[PDB]
């Protein structure tokens, strides 16, 4: 067995090779006390991390150590990775290779400083980092398609045909889950409610991944909402109190397909992923178009798949069929895709081992993981 | 559990123990004393280990212990951990008070003097036995048999040890030690298997070695049919799984292993092999004898287990008269009649022969040496036991 | 061969479980029998052997000084693993409220469950968690003389560098 | 005739035997281990092991009316296993005096003895006695020249059919005084003492299977040619009435079973039990039991996704490897009565070199 | 040294093919003359077409036996001449209305034939392996393994 | 590949499939050991008569058969000195890797390319049918792969002169 460890910006997923889900889903967050620890004893830590931050941060700084798939924290990422295997996973990590991940068009100094501390800290016996739109398209059980992946920090398309990716057609957009609640914050504030602090975020959070869903159309949606109850519902809050909204539910998931709304000239989702098709050579198009696939969490809003299949065919030519492959599990699919790879019996001779590393230093990641 | 003689097969590699008309040992254990060590390897509350661990409860749990034999070569090694191997089979395999009870021991043909003289002394003033007699462990494999004449030839752990009889008459000046057994073929497994990289110099890995060659070697019939499988073929190739989880090939190392017992050059001594020591130990005896040895030779003790031994020994003393008695001509061959005798039972023929022959001596109370003559003559009290 | 301690050669030592309650040189209120202050007690041994011992990985325990010696050889790698980045100021008190906070004895949570025998009765437990309390609150502030020993506001990474390394794997 | 596959076993299952309530089975995997199996409503549970012997087991079978196992192995051993009242099993070491392995058991019909084929040119009659609570063993050595594959019973306790090597299927006298009663004046003898040959009968191949008719006045045994042979004897030293050979256009049968007695059920290498039916006129091949002779989109479960790419990356592509069409996947090793009057065996069961246990209903 | 020399050759006489198989009855010169009278009518049945018949007749007799050797190849080489003499559309027509005694006489020469290529054709022998056993199936091989060596 | 083989490989399928009827058997001269008795040869009654199977001089394959055991050996093509060496070489691989391909000789029989033992653990533990079809898509191909080597060495032999010729 292998461990595979997305440590993704919002959730760290994590489990065994070949196991059928993650066993350990949790925040990505270390939280920090911010007030007067006044009782003495009273089994205090100097920080917090996951589910266990998350549970006690009203008097908690939270801050995730990732932010747009880029480590920024590597003190507190060490404590991520810590908690992984040790409470969560509870193995010892010297025991068992990590397939780690990450986005494409990332920084060379993030695939060495993880490759760095998984063999000089976490003492692995051997690891890799595979792309994480690569495992999300072993995830759907295929060999051609376009991976939509979007987390909580980014969004990234990547065409593949017969097993061989594009790379010049690879897109990154800076752009997901995260950005859509802080959005909502924004939106919020307009109603009547004021979300502030690194805790009052995951409240909001809260809301977006349940009353949030995508209009299938937008403008007519946007008049049926400012003229109808049927639209609007409520959330209570941990102090009881009831949070009513409304044209705010679909105005939040909108940001993916207008990323003018917070002030990013980019084109959206459903025009990113057809400037990646159109990116590809000819003859491959028709087979990219038939084999979208969403992946990631900021995938999950009620309607995305309905709606990201309208503003495809309108910019594909009418003349052939599109399909977007949205399973129910997208929310963990590139961690299922990782799970699939660690067990695959050549995979067994593409690990970066312990012994290469030690020989060769940080940079063989770069020469051999992609 | 019984009120007749215990007896006590105090072997090299396993302790066997019970009583007088057993038909099979009451117990049997690894003959291994243990210390507690930690050794960067799993811990478990499902067990909790004390300052002497032995016996079972120690190859149970072996992975947590620093496993110690007090015996090589047939010998007690370190008495202090012979008493710990002692103490438990009697206090806790039995279960018994050991005050004036009678106990048979046994020990190999050629000990040192000293070794019978401190075990003797242990039985009377450690647990103070009634009784005690020790018997040559070979002439106790011939009780099993129900028999009076042909060669008994021993392998244990320890050592490979031959007697000759004829008509309950035991031939002294021919009985032998062949320094090679069942623990020489052990550590020659290591040492092949470190050709292959595998490594099992921790002191608990040599049990599972042991259990290794135990499941899977055997004996050759014809060296170069074996060398022809193994240098051609695949078909000698066998996994096994050690107690870890690990799986190893092992492949030649199946029968080039129990070779050294046939060829113990192999493991460095210069005497010669079970079928050359069987020949040269018959040959040796007077020319009106000779023929009811060889039609007897008698196998016993775990070592003479190996699948194959008894058709290999067979044929290379059918083959090793050809040699040295007919010089090669074919024309006398079908006369030469040998056999073996290679009972199911035989890995327990010392134990299962000292539980017949504590019952032929169980009421003869001077036959025993006595704890009250003992206490008298010291180690000439043992003059008793034979020349 | 890793280094045992001297005091495996010492008889009728009082015991706790199968700890030994070792003669100690401290100001810590506590059961521990008074050491000579000019002789070193397993405390000072247990500091001048801990870098050693912590390198080899196979270690046979001979008797009850033992027990006691690799509890005191893994709470230093609790203390080590504390008192990284501290002024000796702070790292006093860090080390005294890990010595003192509530810890699982032989018997209860414990790693080596399987080597230390549980106390012999509701009694005995608590002489041993006021032993152990003792000890390792006399183990952190011992150890800080040595880690703090040449500037006092800053630990010396010569000590601090075996906050990765675990006697033979185990931790507490 | 319907399959109905009762059990999956990890390992190949050469021989089994159900006990007389059909509630347990035995089984002998390719080990030194006999696992014991029980109903578990209408599956099966692993019981127990067996695990006495030093070498691969080679055969098994269970006493009907007296509940003994009895077990051989190429360690050349036998166990008898007696049920003791607090329900665990007995073991006993039968000296069979055999000098090489032991390959093929059968309990005879009274119960009273057992006999065990071996590699050592010869066969080991074992009964017991209550003056010595010993097992011993009478050898039938003269005719047999090599290993022998299979036994079977005579319907009367003392005639012995044996299949051997050396292409011929021989029928002995296992008489043994103080356990049998006097042999009846019948087709294959009268003057019967122990190791009497009334047959000698031929075949192309090594003979695998043997098994008397149920009035016990025919023969029938099966061939590594391909092909079943029924011997129809007059008397002794006289030629038989007839000895009629089926020639199967498929690979050999191992295993043999009178259905009754105009009916022949055989099995093995080909994979499916057949039907041959017929008299001392004629034989014929006449049905295939198994269905199996005529040869006869949603969501995608993460087992399928992981299968898909190990079979891309193990193999040579995505596809699975296909089932045969028969039942079984592997040579039918045994073939055993469960059901019907003696003599009108109405079901049947087999196990295989592919571990299944299969029962058959005709 | 003595661990190479044999003794089961001259301690354990071993069974021989005429244990397992029984001796052939009919003598060297008997078989020779049978054979010698059929071979003739082979090769006119050739030389008439009705090379068809010519196997008929061929193959209702078959010599065999390790002292016949330069009869039983002459048998072999007027067996594959018939064979190499036979249009193959025909052939379903003779293999379905042959014994499985003369399936087994035609597939056991076959094999013979396959053995010795410098001097037969293979490729009609292997045409007619596929023909004999699609037609008269696998069991015909198996009659082959088994049978006689000194066939 | 396939046409012009058709006729041989349909031969050595159907001998092949009649050939692997294969038993657990404990050997008659040796006691507690099973032996793959094709290889040993020392008890003669459960050998099976060895039958040859035959396309040309060249291409053949031998089967020898026994109750517990299978050896099955072939000739392949070798029609210049360049196949000679390439077929012997690359048999050398082949069975170097036997003990990965379960079925494989790591010496040939005297005057055979290569040489497979199927024997009776691998019927019992290997699909028999998927066996067959290995040996039979190894006699397809192997030819195709031998050709395709002598074209990559001649592509070398070309890299070598122009890369020697042009720099004059
Ligand atoms: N089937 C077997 N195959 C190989 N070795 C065996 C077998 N059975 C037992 N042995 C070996 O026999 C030895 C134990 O036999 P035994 O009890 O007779 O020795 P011992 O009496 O303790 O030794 P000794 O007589 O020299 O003091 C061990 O080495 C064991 O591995
Ligand atoms: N049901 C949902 N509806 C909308 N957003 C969701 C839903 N479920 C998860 N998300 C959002 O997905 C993001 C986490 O997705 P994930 O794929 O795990 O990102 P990452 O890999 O970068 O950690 C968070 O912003 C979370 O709120
Ligand atoms: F880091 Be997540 F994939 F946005
Ligand atoms: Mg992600
Ligand atoms: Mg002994």
């Amino acid at each position: 067995t292998a461990l595979v460890c997305d440590n993704g910006s919002g959730l760290v997923k994590a489990g065994f090779a070949g196991d059928d889900a993650p066993r350990a889903v949790f925040p990505s967050i270390v939280g920090r006390p911010r007030h007067q620890g006044v009782m003495v004893g009273m089994g205090q830590k100097d920080s917090y991390v996951g589910d266990e931050a998350q549970s006690k941060r009203g008097i908690l700084t939270l801050k995730y150590p990732i932010e747009h798939g880029i480590i920024t924290n590597w003190d507190d990422m060490e404590k991520i990775w810590h908690h992984t295997f040790y409470n969560e996973l509870r193995v010892a990590p010297e025991e068992h290779p990590t397939l780690l991940t990450e986005a494409p068009l990332n920084p060379k100094a993030n695939r060495e400083k993880m490759t760095q501390i998984m063999f000089e800290t976490f003492n692995v016996p051997a690891m890799y980092v595979a792309i994480q739109a690569v495992l999300s398209l072993y995830a759907s059980g295929r060999t051609t398609g376009i991976v939509l992946d979007s987390g909580d920090g980014v969004t990234h398309n990547v065409p593949i045909y017969e097993g061989y990716a594009l790379p010049h057609a690879i897109m990154r957009l800076d752009l997901a889950g995260r950005d859509l609640t802080d959005y909502l914050m924004k939106i919020l504030t307009e109603r009547g409610y004021s979300f502030v602090t690194t805790a009052e975020r995951e409240i909001v959070r809260d809301i977006k991944e349940k009353l949030c869903y995508v209009a299938l159309d937008f403008e007519n949606e946007m008049a049926t909402a400012a003229s109808s109850s049927s639209l609007e519902k409520s959330y209570e809050l941990p102090d009881g109190q009831v949070i009513t909204i409304g044209n705010e539910r679909f105005r939040c998931p909108e940001t993916l397909f207008q990323p003018s709304f917070i002030g990013m000239e980019s084109a959206g989702i459903h025009e990113t992923t057809y400037n990646s098709i159109m990116k590809c050579d000819i003859d491959i198009r028709k087979d990219l178009y038939a084999n979208n696939v969403m992946s990631g969490g900021t995938t999950m809003y009620p309607g995305i798949a309905d709606r990201m299949q309208k503003e495809i065919t309108a910019l594909a030519p009418s003349t052939m069929k599109i399909k977007i492959i949205a399973p129910p599990e997208r929310k963990y699919s590139v961690w299922i895709g990782g799970s699939i790879l660690a067990s695959l019996s050549t995979f067994q001779q593409m690990w970066i081992t312990k012994q290469e590393y030690d020989e060769a230093g940080p940079s063989i990641v770069h020469r051999k993981c992609f | 559990m019984e009120s007749a003689p215990i007896v006590l097969d105090n072997g090299t590699g396993f302790v066997k123990v019970g009583y007088a008309k057993d038909n099979f040992p009451r117990f049997q254990f690894p003959s291994i004393v243990g210390r507690p060590i930690l050794r960067a390897e799993e811990k478990t509350g499902n067990v909790q280990i004390k300052d002497v661990m032995v016996g079972d409860e120690a190859e149970a749990v072996r992975s947590l212990l620093q496993v110690k034999y007090p015996m090589e070569n047939g010998i007690i090694r370190d008495f202090e951990e012979m008493n710990q191997l002692w103490d438990y089979t009697f206090f806790e395999k039995l279960k018994i008070d050991p005050r004036g009870r009678k106990i048979l021991l046994t020990e190999p043909p050629m000990n040192p003097v000293a070794n019978r003289e401190k075990m003797c002394e242990t039985m009377f003033e450690r647990y103070g036995f009634g009784g005690v007699y020790v018997a040559i462990q070979a002439v106790l494999s011939l009780y099993a048999q129900g028999l009076s004449s042909g060669v008994v030839v021993d392998s244990g752990d320890g050592v490979t040890h031959i007697v000759p009889v004829y008509e309950s008459v035991v031939l002294n000046h021919l009985v032998g030690r062949l320094d090679v057994a069942g623990r020489d073929a052990t550590r020659y497994l290591i040492s092949l298997l470190l050709r292959k990289g595998y490594a099992f110099n921790r002191t608990a890995d040599f049990e599972t070695v042991r259990e290794m060659k135990e499941k899977l070697c055997y004996v050759s019939y014809d060296l170069e049919l074996d060398h022809k499988l193994s240098e051609e073929t695949t078909v000698l190739m066998r996994n096994y799984t050690l107690p870890d989880g690990r799986v190893i090939k092992v492949g030649s190392e199946r029968y080039e292993c129990p070779e050294c017992l046939f060829q113990p050059h192999l493991v460095g001594s210069e005497q010669p092999g079970l079928s050359e020591f069987i020949f040269d130990t018959i040959q040796a005896a007077d020319v009106d004898i000779r023929k009811y040895l060889y039609r007897a030779i008698v196998l016993s003790g775990g070592s003479s287990m190996y699948a194959g031994l008894p058709s290999r020994l067979e044929k290379e003393i059918k083959q090793l008269w050809f040699e040295r008695v007919l010089h090669g001509d074919p024309a006398r061959l079908p006369n030469f009649k040998v056999k073996i005798e290679d009972a199911p039972r035989r890995r327990h023929a010392v134990f299962i022969g000292g539980a017949v022959l504590a019952d032929i001596m169980a009421q003869n109370d001077h036959m025993w040496v006595s704890k009250a003559e003992w206490e008298e003559y010291g180690v000439r009290a043992l003059d008793k036991l034979g020349p | 061969p890793a280094y045992h301690s001297s005091f495996l050669s010492l008889t009728d030592v009082p015991t706790t479980g199968n700890i030994a309650m070792l003669p100690l040189k401290t100001k810590f209120r506590g059961p521990a029998y008074p050491a000579d202050e000019s002789q070193m007690d397993i405390i000072d041994e247990c500091i001048g052997l801990f870098r050693a011992n912590c390198f080899f990985r196979n270690f046979e325990i001979k008797g009850p000084a033992d027990r006691t010696l690799i509890y005191g050889t893994l709470f230093i790698s609790e203390c080590l693993g504390r008192v990284n980045g501290l002024n000796y100021r702070d790292a006093e008190r860090q080390l005294n409220s890990l010595a003192l906070e509530n810890f699982s004895i032989p018997g209860s949570g414990f790693p080596l469950n399987a080597l230390y025998a549980p106390p012999l009765s509701p009694q005995d437990a608590e002489i041993m968690r006021t032993y152990l309390t003792q000890f390792r609150q006399e183990l952190a502030y011992r150890l800080l003389s040595h880690v703090y020993a040449t500037e006092k506001d800053h630990p010396s990474k010569w000590w601090t560098c075996f906050s990765k390394r675990r006697f033979m794997n185990k931790a507490l | 005739a319907t399959s109905q596959v009762l059990h999956i076993l990890p390992k190949p299952s050469y021989e089994h035997a159900f006990n007389s309530q059909r509630t347990e089975f035995v089984t002998t995997t390719a080990t030194n281990q006999v696992e014991l199996y029980e109903q578990d409503g209408n599956g099966w549970k692993h019981a127990r092991t067996f695990s006495d012997h030093d070498k691969i087991v080679t055969c098994v079978d269970w006493a009907p009316k007296s509940n003994r196992i009895v077990t051989c192995s190429q360690d050349r051993n036998a166990y008898v296993y007696e049920k003791r009242p607090d329900g665990t099993w007995k073991q006993t070491l039968v000296l069979l005096r055999l000098n090489r392995a032991a390959t093929f058991v059968r309990w005879s019909p009274n119960e009273d003895k057992f006999a065990v084929g071996s590699g050592a040119r010869v066969i080991s009659v074992c009964y017991f006695e209550q003056e010595n609570d010993w097992w011993v063993s009478k050898h039938l050595k003269r005719p047999l020249r090599s290993t022998i594959l299979s036994l079977d019973w005579h319907p009367n306790n003392v005639l012995l059919a044996a299949g051997c090597a050396d292409r011929k299927a021989y029928v002995l006298s296992a008489y043994v005084r103080d356990v049998d009663a006097k042999p009846e004046a019948s087709v294959w003898g009268s003057r019967l003492p122990f190791n009497t040959v009334c047959a000698e009968y031929p075949s192309g191949g090594w003979v695998h299977a043997v098994g008397f008719s149920p009035s016990g006045n025919a023969l029938a045994y099966a061939g590594h040619d391909s092909s079943v042979t029924i011997a129809y004897p007059s008397a002794p030293e006289q030629p038989p009435r007839a000895l009629i050979t089926v020639k199967l256009s498929q690979l050999p049968l191992r295993s043999l079973l009178w259905a009754n007695e105009s009916a022949i059920v055989a099995a093995g290498y080909n994979y499916s039990p057949i039907l041959l039916q017929g008299n001392e006129s004629g034989w014929a091949h006449t049905r295939d039991l198994d269905a199996g002779t005529s040869k006869t989109e949603g969501p995608v479960s993460f087992t399928a996704l992981r299968s898909t790419f190990r079979n891309m990356d193990l193999k040579g592509s995505s596809q699975s490897i296909s089932s045969l069409p028969t039942v079984h996947q592997n040579m039918i090793a045994t073939l055993r009565p469960y059901a019907g009057t003696p003599g009108n065996i109405t079901a049947f069961t087999s196990s295989g070199t592919d571990g299944r246990v299969v029962l058959w209903t005709l | 040294t003595f661990r190479t020399l044999d003794v089961d050759s001259i301690t354990e006489p071993v069974l021989t093919e005429q244990d397992i198989f029984p001796i052939r009855n009919e003598t060297a010169e008997q078989v020779q003359a049978a054979v010698s009278q059929l071979i003739p009518q082979a090769r006119s049945a050739i030389q008439t077409g009705n090379a068809l018949q010519g196997l008929k007749t061929l193959l209702s007799y078959v010599p065999y036996g390790n002292d016949v050797q330069e009869v039983r190849t002459q048998y072999l080489n007027a067996f594959v001449d018939v064979l190499s003499n036979i249009r193959a559309a025909d052939i379903p027509a003779f293999v379905k209305e042959c014994s499985t005694e003369e399936i087994d006489n035609i597939v056991n020469f076959i094999y013979r034939g396959l053995a010795n290529p410098q001097a037969y054709n293979s490729s009609v022998l292997l045409n007619w392996h596929e023909k004999v056993v699609e037609i008269s199936g696998i069991g015909c091989i198996v009659r082959v393994l088994n049978s006689r060596p000194d066939l | 590949m396939s046409n012009t083989l058709r006729p041989y490989l349909n031969a050595v399928r159907s001998t092949l499939t009649a050939s692997l009827a294969l038993e657990e058997f404990s050997s008659e001269i040796v006691e507690r050991q099973s032996q793959p008795e094709v290889e040993v040869g020392r008890s003669p009654e459960i050998l099976l008569k060895p039958l040859v199977v035959s396309r040309n001089e060249q291409e053949q394959c031998l089967i020898e058969s026994s109750v517990n055991s299978v050896r099955f050996s072939i000739r392949i093509k070798q029609v210049d000195e360049i196949e000679r060496i390439l077929v012997r070489k690359f048999m050398q691989f082949l069975m170097g890797r036997a003990e990965s391909f379960f079925i494989l000789r790591r010496k040939p029989v005297q005057g055979y390319d290569i040489s497979f033992l199927i024997t009776n653990y691998h019927t019992e533990e290997m699909l028999k049918h998927k066996l067959v079809d290995f040996i039979i898509e190894f006699m397809e191909e192997v030819d195709a792969e031998i050709s395709e080597m002598k074209l990559f060495l001649n592509g070398r032999a070309r890299l070598v002169a122009e890369t020697y010729l042009s720099c004059f």
